[PDB]
């Protein structure tokens, strides 16, 4: 409404209620609103990161948003005592755990990867069910397994903690564009999985690019990498009679259909149609026959194993646990025609999921919690980077290099605060290392933590007196090496201009690093760095002349959507003043199909440096089609 | 639907040796070489030996007796209000027939006009008279017209589209009036229902044209107009390049080498001295992943090409001068992952573009005699402003740059 006199600060004072996405953005009174917005829409464009960190520059809710995620790590509900293990896989396995105290008999399921959308995907740290056993008790609220993400603690880390200069490379740094150092690019890696279906029909066969003569393999086994970015290759029969290019099955054609994709496929999943005499006489669904016949293997015994728990008159039965022996049981009963897209399918489909650690590339996004926005231009040497030189801090090296000019027009004041904040810390660390006992060091620190949040100080406070002398002497290690941990609340609990002025008046030692080859004094901070969603992979486009509805399913390298030509576009060309050349790129390029052919067959047989085509003034196909059809309906064009 | 266009004489156009006067497409099995799915008059696109276009069109003869132009119906209908009745049997001339309707035109159509509303269909009458009776009737090309190959458990299958349907139909019509010389000893006339349904067929057959010019036909065309599908194009994400020229940029492995397809096969096939086909199994090996010998050969072309390896560039929407611009292949990637152009900012301000994740498209230009003309839009051209004559800013020194240059003179 007009009035906004109904909002009155004071009610709202001390609470961070407000606040939703914006409660993990630090400093949010001096970041504008539509930073924030952007910060927002960041987050959820946000990919997971495999060595991702608790930020330096917290505000405490962190570790809360990681806890009410529940996509990202499996909590148990209840008591439970490890009953037995079954493995499918060595990858993917199944725990059968009985509940101590409602006695209810329940099920656990463990994989490597986990499949969000597309290519997106994420990695499971599976040491804790790994290392369960059996007649092991599981606590109420242990974490099986928990994603990257997650720390000892299960502090939850959306990014990485980067050393960051604002500094001018080359003026490569420009406008929005990052440069980073490789070990810090190693820093940003993701996951990435994908479940690709390839479906064989009866007189479909799969192609032995990965097996020897002796031993058919048409894809890549459980433990194995794909090569040559083909999963398989399938030819596509009329009546499978003959068999006879047995030399052209190991050879592949431009006819048969190929599958393409990269990393270590970890679950394979078949589901046939097909009679097991068919795959036992032919050799190439040997392969096939033998991964279906370890699910077999998998499925029995877990009915042998739980039949007596289901039928049983006690039958304290999870939900989850009936659904999926059920599953089995439906997969060892014959006569089981299973079915795809509401129909019964001829052959079998086979389901890869393959895994692929991602590292960063150029032209990927990272970005910042205050709604800056980062390319990453180069990727560089450490040596290369502004390194500080003859001093305390002697050898820093900047992770990232970001650009200084407009940081005051975007309005994100609090990028350079955190820059400045792990700065003076890092001159507090080395402070604490250089002199003084322990009760020196932890006086340091909490000097230091009172000039910035004072609930930071009293609860540090206690927990450095509650810890033994040798825990403490752990923890000032790690604080003086590893980092220093700073809690600036969004709203309320957050340090300004004058604070900051405070911080280093009093600290009058503290002045900028003079870096090796640089004239200008710099400031080395550490900056918390998310990965963005966007990769230059995802727009990339390429065409040649023979949608791409194959890129989609696998079956092509890369999209081959042709680019349009448009009015606008011809009457730019059409600056030139040279109408007949443009045609002449119009028709060879589209419109003609004889023409198209000709600058082919002219581009392969031409001299390989110079290139000069002459295409031939003939009516178009479309012309034709239309000259044919007019005289039908009886019209013909008079005075073109 | 109101189009005004030059009518065509199909007597002047009728060819005896193009005649489909059998209905049965496929004769001895084999397609019949006078029925309307004919090899011989139309072709074959497999073999070569057809040598004949979709522009053949075959031919019919209706005479001794003719049929209101298809084209002309709703005209002549406009005019006519009882044409529908008179043509069939069952005002005072209501229903007398179509031979009759024939002799009598003149007579009817001064009978049957509004002399405000009809005026101007009156004077289009009185222009094509010669055009309102039609003799000859033509059949396009099977070829344009597709019957799928399946089985059928009672025969092969047949497809024909909903027109393939009628034209069988429309020829058996007229076959059995012809055959008979005096059978008819002028006894009795049912020549009419047969020439009257055909009438609507061909009618059905003509608006089935217009269903078929929206099938694909001349929307194909216009979409052209709207967007011409170009081959060899190509989109990529613009990241800044630094040390080299403002025309010059930096082109990733990937995008060159499908790009550049032909043009790289031909020089695998010399240099190696095999066939096209096992040069083209080398060329899928490099894009699948980075080989140092499928860039040294792309090296090679990008240095030694005549006129140098150049393309455009456009940044959509193209309204402005410098939205497309001609510009040089420098150097080639050689990180497979990298898929990024590289482009100096100065280029940055005249497309408009921005280093956030946009992609630009790619239109490589081959011919030398275009890369001359497209020269015309390169950047060097463009620093004149076409406007005042006067340096154009967009191409000068930008934010970064500006500040050094400004630290060093003041």
């Amino acid at each position: 409404m007009d009035d906004i006199s109904v909002i009155k600060n004071e009610d709202y004072e001390g609470s961070h209620r407000f606040l939703a996405e914006e409660l993990l953005m630090p400093n949010a009174n001096k970041t504008d609103g539509n930073r924030s917005t952007m910060f927002c829409s960041h987050l959820a464009q946000a990919v997971t990161l495999q060595k991702a960190e608790p930020p330096l520059v917290y505000t405490n809710f962190e570790n809360q948003v990681g806890k009410y995620s529940t996509a990202g790590y499996r909590k148990a509900n209840s008591n439970y005592k490890v009953i037995e293990k079954i493995y499918k896989n060595d990858y993917n396995y199944v725990l059968i755990v009985q509940d101590q105290e409602t006695g209810e008999y329940t099920l656990f399921e463990r994989a490597e990867c986990e499949f969000l959308t597309e290519h997106y995907g994420f990695q499971w740290d599976n040491d804790k069910i790994d290392s369960l056993k059996k007649d092991d008790t599981i606590e109420k609220d242990t974490v099986l397994y928990k994603n990257t993400c997650y720390d000892e603690n299960m502090n939850f880390g959306y990014g990485v903690n980067l050393n960051a200069a604002y500094f001018s490379y080359k003026n490569e740094t420009l406008e929005d564009a990052i440069v980073i150092s490789e070990s810090a690019a190693k820093k940003l890696g993701t996951f990435s999985v994908n479940k690709v279906k390839v479906s064989v029909n009866t007189n479909d066969i799969l192609l032995n690019l990965y097996g020897d003569n002796e031993n058919y393999k048409g894809f890549p086994d459980i433990g194995e990498h794909i090569k040559n970015q083909i999963i398989a290759s399938r030819r596509r029969f009329d009546y499978n009679t003959a068999l006879y290019e047995l030399k052209n099955l190991n050879e592949m054609r431009d006819s048969d259909t190929p599958f393409f994709a990269d990393g270590k496929i970890v679950d394979i999943e078949i589901f046939s149609n097909v009679p097991e005499e068919e795959l036992k006489v032919q050799k190439y669904n040997e392969q096939v026959l033998y991964y279906i016949n370890k699910q077999k293997e998998f499925s029995n015994n877990v009915y042998q194993k739980l039949k007596k728990i289901v039928e049983g008159k006690d039958n304290n039965v999870s939900d989850k646990l009936l659904h999926f022996y059920n599953n089995c049981k439906m997969r060892i009963d014959e006569n089981i025609s299973y079915t795809y897209q509401n129909s019964k399918f001829s052959g079998f489909i086979m389901e890869f999921t393959i895994l692929e650690e991602e590292p960063l590339n150029k032209g990927s996004k990272i970005t910042g919690r205050y709604g800056n926005k980062g390319v990453i231009s180069k990727i560089l040497p450490d040596d290369q980077m502004p390194t500080v030189a003859e001093g305390r801090f002697k050898g820093l090296k900047a992770d990232i290099c970001l650009n200084p000019l407009g940081v005051f027009n975007r309005l994100n004041p609090s990028q350079l605060i955190e820059q400045e904040l792990n700065w003076i810390a890092k001159f507090i660390r080395k402070d604490m290392e250089e002199a003084g006992s322990n009760e020196e060091k932890v006086s340091i620190l909490l000097d230091f933590l009172n000039r910035v949040n004072k609930e930071e100080t009293e609860l540090m406070e206690e927990f450095i007196n509650s810890l033994n002398k040798t825990e403490l002497e752990e923890f000032l290690n790690d604080i003086i090496e590893n980092g220093i941990p700073i809690c600036q609340k969004p709203f309320f609990g957050n340090i300004g201009l004058d604070e900051l002025w405070e911080l280093y008046n009093h600290y009058d030692h503290i002045d900028y690093f003079k870096c090796e080859g640089i004239s200008t004094p710099l400031i080395i901070g550490e900056i918390y760095m998310v990965r963005l969603k966007h990769e230059p992979h995802s727009k990339f486009s390429a065409r040649s002349t023979s949608k791409s509805k194959n890129f989609k399913e696998h079956k092509d390298l890369y999209s081959k959507t042709p680019v349009r030509i448009g009015n606008m576009e011809i009457s730019n060309l059409s600056l030139t003043n040279e109408m007949g050349s443009i045609m002449d790129m119009l028709n060879s390029y589209s419109n003609n199909e004889t023409n198209r052919r000709e600058l082919i067959m002219q581009l392969l047989t031409g001299n390989p440096f110079d290139t000069n085509i002459d295409l031939s003034d003939v009516e178009s196909g479309t012309s034709k089609i239309l000259k044919s059809l007019f005289t039908c309906l009886g019209l013909s064009i008079d005075d073109v | 639907m109101g189009k005004k266009l030059s009518l065509i004489d199909f007597n002047e156009i009728y060819n005896e040796e193009n005649l489909i006067t059998r209905a049965n497409p496929i004769e001895n099995h084999e397609f019949s070489d006078d029925g309307i799915y004919s090899e011989r008059i139309f072709g074959s696109y497999n073999e070569d030996d057809d040598d004949k276009d979709i522009d053949t069109i075959g031919w019919i003869n209706i005479e001794p007796y003719y049929i209101i132009n298809p084209i002309l119906f709703t005209i002549i209908k406009k005019c006519i209000p009882s044409i529908n009745k008179i043509i069939n049997y069952q005002g005072e001339d209501d229903y007398i027939g179509l031979v009759k309707f024939k002799d009598n035109f003149d007579d009817l159509l001064e009978k049957y006009t509004d002399k405000k509303k009809y005026q101007k269909e009156y004077d289009f009458l009185i222009e094509n008279h010669d055009k309102i009776f039609i003799n000859k009737l033509p059949v396009f090309s099977h070829k344009l017209r597709p019957a799928t190959l399946l089985t059928g458990s009672k025969g092969k299958v047949l497809a024909f589209d909903e027109i393939n349907n009628y034209y069988n139909f429309v020829i058996e019509y007229i076959n059995q009036i012809n055959e008979g010389v005096v059978s008819d000893d002028s006894i009795d006339l049912l020549l009419l229902p047969l020439l009257y349904n055909m009438q609507f067929y061909a009618n059905n057959i003509l608006t089935r044209i217009i269903s078929e010019y929206l099938r694909g036909k001349k929307g194909f065309l216009r979409k052209n107009i709207m967007g011409s599908r170009i081959n060899f194009s190509a989109r990529n994400v613009i990241t800044p390049l630094i040390g080299h020229p403002i025309d010059e940029v930096a082109m990733p492995y990937k995008t060159f080498a499908e790009l550049y397809k032909f043009q790289l096969i031909n020089l695998i096939s010399k240099v190696k001295g095999i066939n096209y086909n096992e040069a083209l199994k080398f060329w899928e090996k490099g894009i699948l992943g980075f080989n140092q010998e499928l860039y040294n050969y792309m090296e090679e072309l990008i240095t030694k090409t005549k006129g140098g390896c150049t393309f455009l560039l456009n940044r959509n929407p193209t309204i402005s001068i410098g939205s497309i611009l001609y510009l040089k292949i420098g150097l080639i990637k050689k990180d497979y992952k990298d898929l990024t152009l590289g482009i100096s900012n100065n280029l940055l301000s005249a497309l408009s573009g921005d280093y956030d994740g946009d992609v630009l498209n790619i239109i490589p230009v081959f011919d030398n005699k275009m890369k001359e003309h497209f020269s015309l839009l390169s950047p060097q051209n463009f620093l004149v402003d076409r406007n005042n004559g006067r340096f154009n800013g967009d191409f000068d020194l930008q934010k970064d740059q500006i500040l050094g240059i400004f630290i060093l003179n003041n």
